[PDB]
């Protein structure tokens, strides 16, 4: 269940430059995140909307 | 943690600073009286 | 902090601190066991300070891994059993039996895993009966359900006390569709732990080491699939 | 209902939590002072019980420098003393209740030094208080 | 009652009916309903609110 | 006196044509300062008068001798009450001294001069004077350190005072060794508010707070000596409105802070205000009830340490989220609570299990069981219980009483800052009787 | 004979009475120390005519699933899942239209 | 100080008529609806979630337990004429308290 | 300090108790108060 | 048109004892004035039922039934009475799980029940009252705990037994006084 299986769109693009880490703890690759830092999914996320 | 609770002390003693040396500026004199 | 070092400090010395939460460093000593008297020995202050929760997951990967992710605690300096008691048994050739009675001895524990899954467990040892060498002594100890038999739910259905089906729909209650949720069940389970004398002083009768206990986490009432939770850490106990 | 048996738990105390919030009973009554004061004997006993813990369990916990423990010990189990040596002296005739409380006040004063070394800590300086304090607590209660 | 609650479902037909034979088609995107609302809406809205400022004039 | 016709000021602002008749504004604080050593004369015979020594005080309803019996008068071992002279001669002492103070007040309102500028130079003040206000506020400051001296004599030279943590049982004790150490009165003053620091109110033994009333008295003495042999300074003149009405305002919120730190010392504090007096605290209560079940289950047959509740947390004893042993249950919020009955059972750690199971007193148990029935909770019209209660019990803690009552005036005399303060800066630029409509300032700034 | 929930609660307790109006038998909700409880009492349901015709239960986990319909008046199947029906009961075109006008 | 001011004194007092009148309108037309017992009582989708999973818990559930504790123990005598005998054991009550 | 209590004010001359409006209010009272925290009191009265 | 003038400055209240007397058929007893006439009847037998008007959980039944004998001791021992007659404090009949989750009780147990006192007292004229108090203590730990005072004799055939149920909550609270007097006041 990959994210293209998925319909996600701009998820890909974050993960092409480096984004792998979410702040709910999970990796992309799906290893456990670790301290994932600003420059998360959701940070990113946040930082386009600020 | 530490880092932030340095952060918000030094923000907050910051606008409080502002406040006390705010009102100690002849504030009484701001006035539009005569 | 070994033991005399806590009774020196006061309790307003101690308090919020994080020092109640942590048992007794046993210094001095020695390693090896056989400077106990064989016999049998009452066993105070038996204390088990965890060191890491692991939960077992199973892995979507295939393969059957079902390897224990690393967690995060949520409820704070909550989770060391402290002051159990109960009887100690050491031999000639260094046979070791552990048998708890009373106690703290549980402590509602919960952690969270990648994902946001918040996995509640009631980490005790009641009814630890460890028996072995030293070196790895080890029993099965009972888990109470994590909630007990009155614990009523957001709907107010319980297994000793409240409704028996979702009384919110009058007409949909007591379908097949709730009827799990309707019933609850508060029975115990069962856990494995695996103690280790690192260090013993047969001068203060105190003896110390480590432990690693795998039990089941909390089943909501009987209402979800339990998972393993893995716990290590150190323990500390006084014979006399 | 299973069925158990409880006939023991009145003695040892079972109503004593009930004696005290009985709003219909004397205030010294609901605290206890007045059966002291009845029975000189249970105080008297008590007035003695106080006497071996001071005399045995504190020099443990001043040479083993647990501080907390001691002043515990102090208040504990000896939470009444001060009741129960006031109660034995008014029993006693008026010249000898003089010196009994004069007495006392000596032992009160030496206790109340004790308490502080061992909050100060200071092992050394609670050792001889310790001694002054179990000394003037015999002539208190040779008195009584 | 399990039995008899079948027993209606293979009889006589339930409730509610249906636009012809069958018109459920539970398939149809539903969504298309805002989709189709909100591109009628958004857009005439745009237009009447031209012409009411044009023709005032 | 005056009329509106003559000063502007309504009826219902009367008392404001006393800004600047000083020998008048005089007779005025003379006399009110009469009413309050008048009430206290006429409730302390009051409280005498209706007391029985068959109940506690806190089950009669009096608020002012329990403030006698902790400055240790007329009280025993263990909080009784063994004698009511000490208390009637405090009553008459004040009403009799009310008289002579009323007369003062009487007499320097209506007979007295109007002002004491003229007449008696060194009483009279003007309040634009900074040097006469300041030196007017040093002697009464150093009144107030003398006072303050007053409490660490009593404490140390006269008799004594009301110690309820005292070995031995609380009793009245001679304070010998006052903590003055700066780190430790730095300590309380700067804590937090917050619950396990609690700011001031958390002063746990009669060292302290005699300690800490030799630091207010040396400072009052200093600052007396020190606010009269100056001036204010230019960085105080440019930051203080020097009219009478703002140094009123100045007061206002001062004594407002005083008020909510007496309401939360009458709430929470167990030194100051013994429980033997006072009654228990609300957190005391609610630990009082889970040590009564404790003791009565234990006696039934139970191990209290590892019986587990309905929601899993241990029933009768658990953890606080920093690792001391706790009572459980809701009382798990009130695991700061320290009383002189349950302290003996604590050890480093928390509650000691050991001490738990096999060494607790009688005296403790009889302690926590009128604890837990005489809790904090009550009615208006003065039935004890929870509002679900039924009318059987007359009592409401004189806790709830001083914490309530001392509230209220605590916030009225913040609107009182609000108000007398708002007015002092309007009054003195000038714009406290309305906008001048010839020159309104809003004309003069640019459009927004 | 169970006593009908009256028109204004949402939710009534059960409870069973004989002929006389004395309750009899209940679900209880303290079931730790209960003294009405059917299991106490051996209730039992027999439905005569209908579907369910002679048809009679014993075990009290279907008795309290009938005491709980009987409640509600007379017992009834219904079909939930041709219109993935919620369960709370809604209001007929009568209740619409006096609260309309 | 607000950001909006009232520029109009007579808007600003027929604000000060429209705003109370229309409050108690709507409250009026609510009541209506309870002489029927149309009453928005519950979200559906909230207690159809509760009773699926029990952990899940707003205070909006905790409210529907509250009305359940007012409804039994009110009615026995709030409403004689309904002669509810209900026993203990069979009214809604938690833990001790 | 709660608001007026007035549970059992009106009694009879034999002693009976004559029910208010303010009992009624208490039942309501009952109700809310067992109900609400259910699974957080372990002891009967609430103190806290 | 009753006529009686209002008690105006009457200064003696009718009744304020705080019992009423009632005189049953065969047995009389004091029931507390607050407390109102019930209609339930939990067990067999039940000929009188009241309750408080506070709590419905501090009640007294009064329990007559036919049982062919003379004297209370042929019942058995007071020991023996009270285990064939534990029906009186309840069952946890609807509960039939394990559990071990239920602190301070043996396991799969959500209620107990400790005797605290038996007493054989015998009355005025000769009658054998087997007197027992019993605190029930449940998992959900209800009122915290129940104390059921219970005094039982029997005549002419017939077993009298009177059971005063009573909150603890309420027992320290005062609601003690009302209980032990009806308890005492049961007479046959
Ligand atoms: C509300 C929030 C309040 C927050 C602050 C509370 C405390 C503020 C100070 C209170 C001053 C009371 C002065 C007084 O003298 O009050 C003391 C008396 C006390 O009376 C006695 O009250 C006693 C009960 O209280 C006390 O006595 C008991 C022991 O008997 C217990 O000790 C108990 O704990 C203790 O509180 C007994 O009930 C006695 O029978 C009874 O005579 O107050 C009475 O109850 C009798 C007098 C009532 C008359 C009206 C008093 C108030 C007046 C005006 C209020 C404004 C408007 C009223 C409008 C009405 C409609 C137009
Ligand atoms: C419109 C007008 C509005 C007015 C509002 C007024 C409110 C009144 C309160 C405070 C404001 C007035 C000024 C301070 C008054 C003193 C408050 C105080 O003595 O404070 C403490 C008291 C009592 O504290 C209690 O103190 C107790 C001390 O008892 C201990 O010690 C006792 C004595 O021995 C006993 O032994 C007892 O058993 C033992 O537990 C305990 O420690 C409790 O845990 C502890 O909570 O009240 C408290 O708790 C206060 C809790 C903190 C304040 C509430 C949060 C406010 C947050 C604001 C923003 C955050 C931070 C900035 C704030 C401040 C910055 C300087
Ligand atoms: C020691 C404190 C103090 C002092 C010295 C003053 C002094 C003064 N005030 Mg001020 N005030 C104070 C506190 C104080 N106030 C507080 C705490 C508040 C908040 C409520 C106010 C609010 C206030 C207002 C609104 C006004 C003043 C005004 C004045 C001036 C004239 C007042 C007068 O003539 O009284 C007249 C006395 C009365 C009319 C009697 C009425 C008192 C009330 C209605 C009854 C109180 C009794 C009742 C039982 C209290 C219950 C309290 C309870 C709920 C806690 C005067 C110089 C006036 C002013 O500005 O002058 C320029 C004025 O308008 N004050
Ligand atoms: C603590 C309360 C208090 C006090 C101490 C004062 C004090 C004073 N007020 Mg005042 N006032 C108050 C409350 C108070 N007020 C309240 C609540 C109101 C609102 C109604 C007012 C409204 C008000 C107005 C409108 C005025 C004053 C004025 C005055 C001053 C002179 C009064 C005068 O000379 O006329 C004479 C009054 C009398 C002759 C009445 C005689 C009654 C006597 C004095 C009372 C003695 C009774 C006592 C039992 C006797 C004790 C004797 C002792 C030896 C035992 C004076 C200093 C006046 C002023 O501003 O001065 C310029 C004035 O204009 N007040
Ligand atoms: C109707 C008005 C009213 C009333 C009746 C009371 C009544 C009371 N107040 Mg309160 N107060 C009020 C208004 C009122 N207040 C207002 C408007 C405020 C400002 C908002 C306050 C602020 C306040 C605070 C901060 C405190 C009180 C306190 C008290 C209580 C004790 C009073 C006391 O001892 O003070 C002081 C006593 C004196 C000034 C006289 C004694 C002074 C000397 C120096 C004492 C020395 C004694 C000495 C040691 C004896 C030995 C002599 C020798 C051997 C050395 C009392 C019941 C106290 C309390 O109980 O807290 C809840 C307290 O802490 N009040
Ligand atoms: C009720 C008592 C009282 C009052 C009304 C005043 C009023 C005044 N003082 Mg004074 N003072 C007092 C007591 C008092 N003082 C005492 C007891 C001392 C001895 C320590 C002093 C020492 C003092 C000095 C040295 C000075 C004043 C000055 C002033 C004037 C400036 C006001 C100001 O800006 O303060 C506002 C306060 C601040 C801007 C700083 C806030 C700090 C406060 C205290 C919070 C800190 C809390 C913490 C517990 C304090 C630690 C102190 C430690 C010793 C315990 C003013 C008229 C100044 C002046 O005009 O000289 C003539 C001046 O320089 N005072
Ligand atoms: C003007 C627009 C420029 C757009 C491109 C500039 C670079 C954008 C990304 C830079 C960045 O993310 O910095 C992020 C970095 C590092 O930032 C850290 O990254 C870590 C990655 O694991 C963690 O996520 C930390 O949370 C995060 O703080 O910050 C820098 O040091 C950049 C400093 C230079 C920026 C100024 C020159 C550009
Ligand atoms: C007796 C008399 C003294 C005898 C012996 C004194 C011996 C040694 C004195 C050594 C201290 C001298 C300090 C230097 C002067 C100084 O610091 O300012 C000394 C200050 C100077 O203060 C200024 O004096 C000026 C000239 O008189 C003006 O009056 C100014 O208004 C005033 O501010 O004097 C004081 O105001 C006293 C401030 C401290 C008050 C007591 C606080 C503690 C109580
Ligand atoms: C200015 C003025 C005012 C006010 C005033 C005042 C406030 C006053 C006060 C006054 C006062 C403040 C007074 C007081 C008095 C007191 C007295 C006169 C006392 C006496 C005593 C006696 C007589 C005795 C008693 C006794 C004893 C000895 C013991 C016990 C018993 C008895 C109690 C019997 C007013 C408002 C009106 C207005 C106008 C102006
Ligand atoms: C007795 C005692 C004690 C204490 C002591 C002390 C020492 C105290 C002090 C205290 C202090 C020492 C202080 C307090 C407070 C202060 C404050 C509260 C401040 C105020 C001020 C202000 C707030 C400001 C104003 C102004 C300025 C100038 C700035 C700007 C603005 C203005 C202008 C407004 C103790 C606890 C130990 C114990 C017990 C008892
Ligand atoms: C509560 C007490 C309120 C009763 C006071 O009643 C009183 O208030 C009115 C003002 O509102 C007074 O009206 C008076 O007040 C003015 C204020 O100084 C005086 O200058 C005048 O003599 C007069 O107009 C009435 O003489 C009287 O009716
Ligand atoms: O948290 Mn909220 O509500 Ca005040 O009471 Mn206690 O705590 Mn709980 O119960 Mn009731
Ligand atoms: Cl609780
Ligand atoms: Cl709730």
């Amino acid at each position: 269940n990959p994210m293209w299986r998925q319909g996600m769109f701009v998820l890909p693009f974050m993960t092409r430059l480096g984004i792998t880490q979410s702040w709910g703890g999970w990796t992309i690759s799906g290893e456990t995140a670790s301290n994932p830092g600003i420059w998360s999914y959701e940070g990113v996320a946040a930082a386009h909307i600020i | 943690m530490l880092t932030l609770k340095i952060f918000v002390y030094t923000v907050v003693t910051f606008f409080v600073s502002l406040f006390i040396f705010g009102f100690l500026s002849n504030d009484p004199g701001r006035n539009p009286g005569q | 902090l070994t033991f005399d070092q806590l009774q020196g400090l006061t309790y307003l010395q101690v308090k919020g601190t994080g020092i109640a939460n942590t048992c007794p460093t046993l210094d001095s000593g020695s390693s090896n066991v056989k400077d106990l008297k064989p016999g049998t020995y009452k066993l105070g202050k038996f204390c088990m300070e965890p060191t890491s929760f692991t939960v077992k997951e199973e892995s979507q990967f295939k393969g059957g891994d079902a390897e224990f992710v690393p967690t995060k605690l949520m409820t704070r300096l909550t989770y060391t059993l402290d002051e159990m008691s109960g009887q100690f048994k050491v031999d000639g050739s260094g046979n070791v039996e552990l048998k708890e009675t009373d106690g703290i001895d549980y402590a509602p524990v919960t952690v969270q895993l990648p994902g946001g899954e918040r996995v509640p467990f009631l980490f005790s040892v009641k009814e630890l009966d460890a028996k072995g060498n030293a070196d790895g002594f080890g029993g099965e100890f009972v888990v109470p359900s994590y909630r007990g038999a009155t614990f009523l739910d957001p709907k107010g259905r319980g297994a000793a006390t409240g409704y028996d089906t979702a009384v919110a729909l009058p007409a949909a209650g007591d379908d097949e569709e709730y009827l799990k949720e309707n019933i609850k069940s508060a029975g115990a389970m069962k856990g494995q732990a695996v103690f280790s004398i690192a260090k013993v002083d047969a001068a203060t009768g105190e003896i110390a080491g480590v432990f690693e206990s795998v039990q089941p986490s909390d089943t909501d009432l009987g209402a979800k699939a339990p998972k393993d939770v893995k716990i290590t850490g150190l323990w500390y106990a006084q014979l006399s | 209902l299973d069925l158990f048996d409880d006939r023991k738990a009145r003695q040892a105390g079972f109503d004593i939590i009930y004696e005290a919030r009985d709003l219909d009973l004397p205030q010294g009554v609901r605290d206890g002072l007045a059966q002291a004061r009845e029975n000189l004997d249970v105080a008297k006993a008590r007035i003695k019980e106080a006497e071996k813990r001071i005399d045995a369990d504190l020099d443990a916990y001043i040479a083993k420098a647990y501080w907390t423990e001691g002043r515990n010990e102090l208040r504990r189990q000896v939470g009444t003393l001060r009741f129960d040596l006031n109660a034995v002296a008014d029993t006693l005739p008026k010249a000898a209740k003089k010196e009994a409380q004069a007495a006392k006040n000596e032992f009160l004063a030496a206790v109340e030094a004790l308490d502080l070394q061992l909050r100060k800590k200071n092992g050394d300086k609670a050792a001889a208080a310790l001694a002054d304090t179990k000394a003037k607590l015999d002539a208190v209660i040779a008195k009584l | 009652x399990x039995x008899x609650x079948x027993x209606x479902x293979x009889x006589x037909x339930x409730x509610x009916x249906x636009x012809x034979x069958x018109x459920x088609x539970m398939e149809v995107n539903i969504l298309g309903v805002i989709a189709t609302a909100l591109f009628i809406i958004i857009p005439t809205s745009f237009l009447l609110i031209l012409y009411v400022k044009t023709a005032s004039q | 006196g005056r009329d509106q016709e003559s000063t502007g000021f309504a009826w219902w602002a009367g008392n404001a044509r006393l800004i600047n008749l000083s020998g008048k504004l005089l007779g005025a604080h003379v006399a009110h300062a009469g009413l309050i050593v008048f009430w206290a004369g006429a409730m302390n015979l009051f409280e005498v008068a209706h007391f029985v020594p068959e109940k506690p005080m806190y089950e009669q309803g009096l608020i002012l001798l329990p403030h006698l019996a902790t400055l240790g008068y007329g009280v025993g071992p263990g909080g009784e009450v063994i004698d009511t002279y000490p208390y009637f001669v405090s009553g008459v002492l004040h009403l009799i001294s009310s008289a002579v103070l009323g007369f003062g007040g009487v007499y320097h309102s209506l007979v007295g001069p109007e002002t004491l500028e003229e007449s008696f130079p060194f009483f009279g003040y003007v309040w634009k004077d900074k040097n006469k206000m300041t030196t007017i506020l040093g002697i009464h400051l150093i009144v107030l350190g003398l006072g303050a001296w007053l409490l660490v004599w009593k404490a140390m030279y006269f008799g004594g005072i009301y110690d309820t943590w005292a070995p031995g049982g609380g009793d009245v004790r001679i304070i010998t060794n006052p903590t003055v150490s700066p780190g430790v009165i730095f300590g309380y003053l700067f804590r937090s508010p917050f619950g396990g620091d609690g700011w001031i109110v958390s002063v746990d033994n009669m060292e302290d707070v005699i300690g800490g009333h030799i630091w207010i008295g040396t400072l009052c003495i200093f600052g007396g000596i020190w606010h009269i042999l100056t001036k204010p300074w230019a960085w105080a003149r440019r930051a203080f409105v020097w009219s009478g009405e703002a140094y009123l305002s100045y007061s206002l919120g001062a004594i407002s802070i005083m008020g909510f730190t007496a309401c939360c010392m009458a709430w929470f504090n167990t030194t100051a205000y013994p429980s033997e007096f006072y009654g228990p605290t609300g957190p005391e209560a609610s630990q009082s009830q889970t040590f009564t079940f404790l003791v009565r289950d234990q006696r039934l047959g139970a191990n209290v340490a590892s019986a587990q509740g309905p929601t899993g947390l241990g029933k009768y004893l658990m953890r606080s989220p920093t690792g001391e042993i706790i009572f459980g249950g809701e009382t798990m919020r009130f695991w700061d609570f320290r009383g002189p009955w349950l302290e003996p059972l604590r050890g480093p750690n928390g509650l000691d299990l050991n001490k738990l199971k096999n060494d607790i007193q009688p005296w403790q148990e009889r302690r926590a069981a009128e604890y837990m029935t005489h809790a904090p909770l009550g009615s208006l019209n003065s039935v004890g219980g929870v509002a679900t209660e039924i009318n059987a019990v007359n009592y409401v803690s004189p806790r709830s009483w001083l914490a309530t009552s001392h509230f209220c005036l605590g916030f009225f005399f913040f609107v009182g800052h609000l108000w007398h303060a708002g007015r002092a800066r309007a009054a003195a630029a000038g714009f406290e009787k309305g906008i001048d409509r010839d020159n309104e300032p809003v004309l003069s700034m640019r459009p927004l | 004979f169970v006593r009908r929930m009256p028109t204004f609660f949402e939710t009534f307790p059960v409870v069973l009475l004989d002929k006389d109006g004395v309750v009899r038998a209940d679900v209880p909700f303290r079931r730790s120390e209960s003294k009405y409880s059917i299991e106490q009492v051996g209730v039992s349901v027999t439905f005569y005519g209908g579907e369910l015709d002679g048809v009679t239960f014993s075990d009290p986990a279907t008795v309290k699933k009938y005491a709980r319909r009987a409640q509600l008046g007379e017992i009834f199947e219904f079909d939930r899942a041709t219109l993935q029906s919620d369960g709370v009961f809604r209001t007929s075109p009568r209740g619409w239209f006096t609260f309309a006008h | 100080i607000f950001g909006v001011a009232f520029s109009n004194k007579r808007w600003l007092h027929f604000f000060m008529l429209f705003v109370p009148v229309t409050g108690l309108w709507m409250s009026a037309i609510g009541v209506v609806g309870l002489a029927l017992n149309l009453r928005a009582y519950d979200f559906v989708s909230q207690e159809i979630r509760a009773a699926e999973d029990p952990e899940f818990e707003t205070f909006y559930t905790k409210n529907i337990l509250l009305n359940e504790g007012i409804r039994a123990w009110m009615a026995a005598q709030d409403q004689p004429h309904e002669k509810l005998v209900f026993p203990e054991e069979v009214l809604p009550r938690g833990n001790a308290l | 300090l709660n608001g007026f209590n007035f549970n059992q004010s009106v009694v009879d001359s034999q002693g009976r108790v004559i029910n208010t409006w303010a009992d009624i209010i208490n039942r309501a009272n009952l109700g809310m108060e067992v109900m609400h925290e259910r699974n957080a009191h372990n002891f009967p009265l609430d103190l806290a | 048109a009753y006529g009686d003038a209002a008690r105006v400055f009457a200064g003696n209240i009718t009744n304020k004892s705080g019992f009423i007397p009632y005189a049953g058929e065969g047995f009389a007893l004091l029931i507390p004035s607050k407390w109102n006439p019930s209609k339930e009847q939990d067990f067999p037998g039940v000929v009188l039922r009241y309750e408080d008007n506070g709590d419905a959980v501090n009640n007294l039944v009064v329990l007559v039934q036919k049982v062919g004998k003379n004297n209370i001791d042929e019942l058995g021992s007071p020991d023996k009475f009270l285990q064939d007659n534990a029906y009186l404090f309840g069952e946890s009949a609807a509960f039939t799980g394990e559990t071990l989750s239920e602190g301070g009780f043996l396991p799969n147990k959500v209620a107990a029940a400790s005797v605290l006192d038996v007493q054989e007292a015998t009355d005025k004229k000769g009658k054998k009252y087997y007197k027992y108090e019993v605190l029930t203590r449940s998992a959900d730990g209800d009122e915290g705990g129940r104390h059921q005072l219970i005094a039982a004799t029997v005549s002419n055939g017939n077993l009298y037994l009177i059971k005063v149920q009573c909150g603890d909550k309420r027992w320290f609270k005062g609601a003690k006084r009302e209980a032990i007097g009806a308890w005492d006041s049961f007479t046959v």
